[PDB]
């Protein structure tokens, strides 16, 4: 897994923009999610939010 | 009053050549023989964790943030008489190892008789990787005259950046310590915010719809520095990339077509657009970088790079740096001032098939980036 930490989380964005995801490294004090977008850019989001878990469960369904 | 970073697109003689080891040339000759693009900026230090620390990006402008590359740090070492600093006191680290002493080498060129005492180190990481220099005491910074960084992208293009000490472009790189907020578990974590400001008329389109523009391209590096936990001699420092995503929104893509328009065929897609980047170059070379990924979790990054001379022998014809570009084809039509991009794709359309392509053409003063979204699979 790519080594990176979330310094601040991002606002929700439409599902049609997220293409992948992966949890943050164990070096990060706070567990965060890093979404990969159809623009091939990384976006940090708080895993403790519902829309994040919905994007995650829906991402693994595909 | 241009005190920002600047870049030149060089017309290297041997585009097949690369950084040869061991180091055998002076910094200047290395640039002249292996750099297709150079970025000039300042070399600044910051007293942290008991030593002056300088943070430099392996790639100033992130063409493909996730692409892997091979970087080389070559700095010039010379302490003034009144500075009793040993070569053994300089430490560096990057995306691969902990803080350590680099290897030094003396290079001589009887051509002009020049001689330099260099220190070097080799790295392999993404375009978002970093190189950190650390020198002791309050006077150590004076020993490092300048720091070159060569980065051979996936496309095979040489992207260099020279950071001289006391460079006139003092505002091209500003670094200021910030609070870490305990984001990382590193012991004694110290966060740094390095701001990179370049004077470049940059425009970013999605197909032919403008997304962003400006007279200066800024990039902010939020980096955490510290040490891994340990259990009961050496002080091996490392860094961790910090992603501050609260600042931006996805509004620019809110209006981009879900599938970027283009001419679809059996085995390729063709995109046409109008560009004045070759006319404003004013006889200067143009560095065209195209790369695409048809994958999500992961897929082969197809990258290519060309240098287009804008006048002289063989005028306005792409010259290849890589062996050859199979996935992508690029041609410029001066009469219409239009560019045509061709992408090899799989002849079968299907659902869930989403591809992404990015073409960045840039001169010394202008820069155009164009994002293409495909409903087919890239070769
Ligand atoms: C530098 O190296 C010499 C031996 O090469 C050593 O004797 C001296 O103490 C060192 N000076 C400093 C400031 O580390
Ligand atoms: C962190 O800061 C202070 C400096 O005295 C102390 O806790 C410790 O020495 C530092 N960490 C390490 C690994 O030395």
């Amino acid at each position: 897994t790519p080594t990176a930490c979330c310094f601040s989380y991002s606002r929700k964005i439409p599902r049609q923009f997220i293409v992948a995801y992966f949890e943050t490294s164990s070096l990060c004090s706070q567990p965060g999610v890093i979404f990969l977008t159809k623009r091939n850019r990384q976006i940090c989001a708080d895993s403790k939010e519902t829309w994040v878990q919905e994007y995650i469960t829906d991402l693994e369904l595909n | 009053s241009s005190r920002l970073l600047t870049q030149d697109i060089l017309f290297r003689k041997d585009r097949q050549a690369t950084i040869s080891l061991p180091i055998k040339l002076p910094v200047e000759d290395i640039i002249t023989q292996t750099c297709d693009k150079i970025t000039y900026g300042p070399l600044k230090f910051l007293d942290l964790l008991e030593k002056e620390t300088a943070v430099l990006p392996l790639s100033t402008d992130i063409t493909c943030p996730a692409c892997l590359g091979r970087a080389v740090l070559v700095g010039k070492w010379e302490c003034p008489a009144h500075v009793a600093v040993n070569e053994s006191d300089l430490t560096v680290f990057g995306p691969n190892k902990e803080e350590h002493v680099p290897q030094f080498v003396t290079v001589q060129q009887p051509s002009d008789g020049k001689m330099q005492r260099l220190f070097f180190a080799k790295f392999l990481g993404t375009e978002e990787s970093l190189a950190v220099l650390r020198v002791p005491g309050p006077d150590g910074h004076l020993c490092i005259q300048e720091a070159l960084i060569h980065f051979k992208e996936l496309s095979g293009a040489g992207v260099c950046s020279l950071w001289k000490a006391n460079d006139s472009r003092e505002e091209g790189l500003e670094m200021k310590q910030v609070d870490c907020l305990e984001t990382t578990v590193l012991e004694n974590q110290t966060c740094i915010a390095t701001t990179l400001s370049k004077k470049i008329y940059h425009r970013l389109y999605c197909g032919e719809r403008l997304m962003t523009g400006g007279q200066v391209s800024t990039r902010v590096l939020l980096t955490a520095l510290g040490f891994y936990k340990r259990q009961p001699v050496p002080k091996g420092m490392v860094y961790v990339h910090l992603i501050d995503s609260g600042s931006e929104d996805y509004m620019e893509y809110s209006e981009c077509e879900e599938v970027t328009p283009g001419r679809y065929e059996d085995k390729q897609i063709s995109y046409t657009f109008y560009t004045d980047l070759f006319q404003t170059a004013d006889g200067e070379p143009v560095l065209a970088s195209v790369w695409g990924t048809s994958g999500l979790k992961d897929s082969a990054y197809e990258s290519c790079a060309f240098v287009i001379p804008t006048d002289g022998e063989e005028d306005l014809v792409p010259r290849r740096i890589m062996s050859k570009c199979y996935p992508f084809r690029l041609t410029y039509h001066p009469s219409t001032m239009t560019v045509r991009l061709d992408v090899r794709v799989e002849k079968h359309h299907g659902a869930t098939d989403q591809g992404f392509v990015f073409l960045k053409m840039e001169s010394g003063t202008y820069s155009e980036g164009r994002e293409y979204y495909l409903d087919r699979v890239l070769w």
